[PDB]
RNA sequence: GGGAGACUUGAGUGCAGAAGAGGAGAGUGGAAUUCCAUGUGUAGCGGUGAAAUGCGUAGAUAUAUGGAGGAACACCAGUGGCGAAGGCGGCUCUCUGGUCUGUAACUGACGCUGAGGCUCGAAAGCGUGGGGAGCAAACAGGAUUAGAUACCCUGGUAGUCCACGCCGUAAACGAUGAGUGCUAAGUGUUGGAGGGUUUCCGCCCUUCAGUGCUGCAGCAAACGCAUUAAGCACUCCGCCUGGGGA
């Protein structure tokens, strides 16, 4: 059974990106929408749209590829896992490739990138790394 | 089934007996009881003719109906009873005309079965038919050797014979011993096998129990004196020290056949065994 | 051609010895379904019917 | 037997037309379990069938655990009706 | 109930009247033991593909019956048919 | 994470269907082997690399008709089916488990994994009682050999079979734990489902669950795996830390 829909979402993106698939689809959840929009506004993914269905909804991700079909997303990594949760204090927020990547972090203020988290000086659960 | 006693005492150790689960009552039929005295292996001359017999518990004889020649009416099995005289259990049966009788209890017999005897009886456990009417391959017991004499063969607990075929006025039978022989087709037999199959597996356990069952001690000939037994005598333990072991009266005791060589029944015995 | 399907019969009686005879070779041996062109399901049903016929003497075991 | 199954379903239905529900499933499983226990005692050496019986027992246990967690009163009522522990 | 079909082989020698009596006996057996004989017929009289009990010929008889599976009718028929000499061989098969 | 609700996708039920050597019990059929009986019949038969032991004039082998009994189920039969695994192949009946496909009526997360436990578990082996044809450890004899406690030959007991009860191990292997999702294709085959044809048969398209083969991406020390991953991920469990001693 699926024990980590978030990790499943990241791996779906990773697999689709590896094959350079133009788009992908996932069952919709609030955390997944947050991750998708963060990637959108960070320019990793081309676009995001939402389909309303009767089960839980669907989120469709249009991947972004650069000139020469170069992959924008080098890789994604799930940091906090159900097996072992990962929490970082405000001063512990990490840097992904010295900022060239990002870390998606869930805080009391919402799901935000590591830049924003250390701007507000708040910690949280390190959901993922992206670069 | 067989119940094993816990080794509470050296005598009780390794002892086993029957649970008598099949036995439905312990009150035999007064009309069918007869008195029996313990001959203790002594004949009219008063001499011990068969050694190692005598003593033990008192018994009453139960008149068994080995003939099964009452074909008019059906017999309802009322009870399954212990019989001190034979290894197998007996069954008290009531004929619809009111005649009470005892029969051997075949394996699988149950209270309420309505047995029948005669040529037209169906082939069911406990029924009695002349051998000519019993289809080949059937398992039977309580076989009689002469018509109207009553069953003589296959009566011990758990025994059974099988019908192999017909020929002339005779019926081919395999007896419990494995011997195949012809038996007159007008002789009767009971369908099934004798119940109480477990009897063989009882472990008597102690000497006193054999004494209850009327077996007196058996003394080995090798520990008698020369005037008592051909094996008697000799200093210390001795080997047989003869051409072959012999009974107290010199009859060889291993492999020496004793069946009469001019037996009239050789003409009917097809294949021997034992 | 799956003869059973072509005739469109879903029941294979073991008394249809005429039907069964076209699936057994000389010597009474059963024919492979690759040789006979039939499908697996009808092949199994034919096998059962032929064996039942053999037992009841409608067909020969050998020769 | 479908007829026996349907009568049990109607008996324990939480409401009209309720084929699936903790009570109905548990009751149907209990009857199958009892019937299959008799088959097992008749065929001690039917190990393969016994495996299916164990799976039914486990599924019935899981349904009971869920029901007790969800509505303890319904759990008590069901065990009393079915004579369970 | 479960539909059974019983095809059994009567020995060729038997007379017509004895054969009829045999058929009635076995039909009576089924009905008494709780089965319902929907049909019984003298299917054919055929040479056997191979000798059976010393017979190269036989009279096949078909009885279509329907009984509860628990009922002992089929078992009792099989037992009595096995015993009876008139019947060479009987086959009982479920029919859907 | 807790508490009060809601939901139907996972899970299960209902309803309608499909296949099957799945299991257990009781019966039952034919070929063949061996033995037994009886004819015919005469000097060999059998066996090896070559021989011999052995069986045979007390009539063998062969051959014909029968009889007995035991074990296994030819053809079908197929990287075919079924089972969690071990494994399951004549046929019939009785009892009985699971699986698959539709459908969307029902419940509404009820699920996954699972230490310890429990159950099952080839073959051999063990206990009690049966059975015993063929095969065959041990064993006998004939060979081969320098020797041959072997390979080969002729015989042959336990065992192989049955019932019950122990045992609890196998290169028990895909030498690959279970669950879930995602990531090119091509081509067989088993069991289904829907449609477009096709008079039907049948052909084509779609689809589910198996089962093979080939082969991208990716992985790998390499060999290779590759939608039945050894790829990409998450959960739980078992297990490894130089070789020998062991
Ligand atoms: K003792
Ligand atoms: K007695
Ligand atoms: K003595
Ligand atoms: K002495
Ligand atoms: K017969
Ligand atoms: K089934
Ligand atoms: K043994
Ligand atoms: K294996
Ligand atoms: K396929
Ligand atoms: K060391
Ligand atoms: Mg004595
Ligand atoms: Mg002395
Ligand atoms: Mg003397
Ligand atoms: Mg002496
Ligand atoms: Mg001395
Ligand atoms: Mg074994
Ligand atoms: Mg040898
Ligand atoms: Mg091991
Ligand atoms: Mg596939």
């Amino acid at each position: 059974v699926m024990t980590d829909p978030i990790a499943d979402f990241l791996t779906r993106i990773r697999n689709a990106n590896m094959v350079k698939h133009e788009t992908l689809e996932v069952p919709a959840s609030k955390i997944k929408r947050d991750i998708a929009e963060i990637l959108k506004r960070e320019g990793f993914i081309r676009d995001v749209e939402y389909i309303e269905d009767d089960k839980q909804g669907v989120i469709r991700v249009f991947l972004k590829y650069g000139k020469n079909e170069e992959r924008v997303i080098t890789n994604l990594k799930r940091i906090s896992k159900p097996g072992l949760r990962a929490y970082v204090k405000a001063d512990e927020v990490p840097k992904v490739l010295n900022g060239l990547g990002i870390a998606i972090i869930s805080t009391s203020e919402g799901v935000i990138t590591d830049k924003e988290a250390r701007a507000k000086n708040i910690g949280g659960e390190v959901i993922a790394y992206v670069w | 089934a067989i119940k094993k006693y816990k080794p509470t005492t050296n005598g009780r150790r390794n002892m086993t007996s029957s649970d008598f689960a099949e036995i439905t009552t312990s009150t035999p039929e007064k009309s069918l009881l007869q008195p029996l005295k313990n001959n203790a292996g002594r004949n009219n001359n008063g001499r011990i003719t068969v050694r190692h017999q005598g003593g033990g518990h008192k018994r009453q004889y139960r008149v068994i109906d080995f003939k099964r020649n009452k074909d008019n009416v059906a017999a309802v099995v009322k009870t399954i009873e212990y019989d001190p005289n034979r290894s197998a259990n007996i069954a008290l049966v009531h004929y619809e005309d009111g005649v009470k009788a005892y029969i051997l209890a075949p394996k699988g017999l149950e209270v309420g079965m309505r047995l029948v005897s005669g040529p037209e009886a169906d082939i069911k456990v406990g029924n009695a038919l002349p051998l000519e009417n019993i289809p080949v391959g059937t398992v039977i017991h309580n076989i009689e050797m002469k018509p109207g004499k009553g069953g003589q063969l296959i009566r011990s607990a758990g025994t059974s014979a099988q019908v192999l075929g017909k020929e002339g006025k005779y019926v081919l039978i395999r007896l419990n011993s494995g011997e195949v022989r012809m038996i007159l087709a007008t002789c009767r037999a009971t369908i099934g096998s004798v119940g109480n199959e477990q009897h063989e597996l009882i472990n008597i356990g102690k000497a006193g129990r054999s004494r209850w069952m009327r077996k007196r001690p058996t003394v080995r000939g090798s520990v008698m004196n020369p005037n008592d037994h051909p094996h008697g005598g000799g200093e210390g333990k001795t080997p047989i020290g003869r051409k072959a072991p012999v009974s107290p009266w010199g009859q060889p005791a291993i492999g020496y056949k004793t069946r009469n060589k001019k037996a009239k029944s050789d003409k009917l015995i097809v294949r021997r065994r034992t | 051609v799956d003869y059973i399907a072509a005739n469109h019969i879903e029941y294979i009686d073991y008394k249809d010895t005429e039907l069964l005879k076209r699936f057994i070779s000389e010597r009474g041996k059963i024919l492979p379904r690759r040789v006979t062109g039939t499908g697996a399901k009808n092949q199994r049903k034919l096998t059962i019917a032929i064996k039942r016929a053999r037992i009841m003497g409608l067909l020969p075991f050998v020769s | 037997s479908q007829e026996r199954k349907n009568e049990i379903i109607k008996e324990y239905a939480r409401h009209e037309g309720d084929t699936g529900s903790p009570e109905v499933q548990i009751a149907v499983l209990t009857e199958d379990i009892n019937q299959l226990n008799e088959h097992a005692r008749t065929h001690k050496k039917d190990h393969h069938s016994y495996r299916g019986l164990m799976k039914k027992i486990g599924h019935r246990r899981n349904l009971l655990a869920y029901l007790r967690k969800t509505d303890i009163q319904r759990y008590r009522e069901l065990i009393q009706r079915l004579g369970l522990r | 109930d479960t539909k059974y079909e019983i095809m059994y082989i009567i020995r060729p020698n038997i007379d017509e009247e004895a054969k009829t009596a045999l058929v009635e006996r076995f039909d009576t057996i089924l009905k008494d033991n709780g089965a319902e004989v929907i049909e019984s017929k003298d299917w054919e009289k055929r040479r056997l593909a191979y000798e059976m009990n010393g017979f190269r010929e036989g009279i096949y008889h078909i009885v279509n019956v329907t009984s509860p599976s628990t009922a002992g009718a089929i078992n009792e028929f099989d037992r009595l048919a096995k015993i009876n000499d008139d019947i060479i061989r009987h086959m009982i098969v479920k029919v859907e």
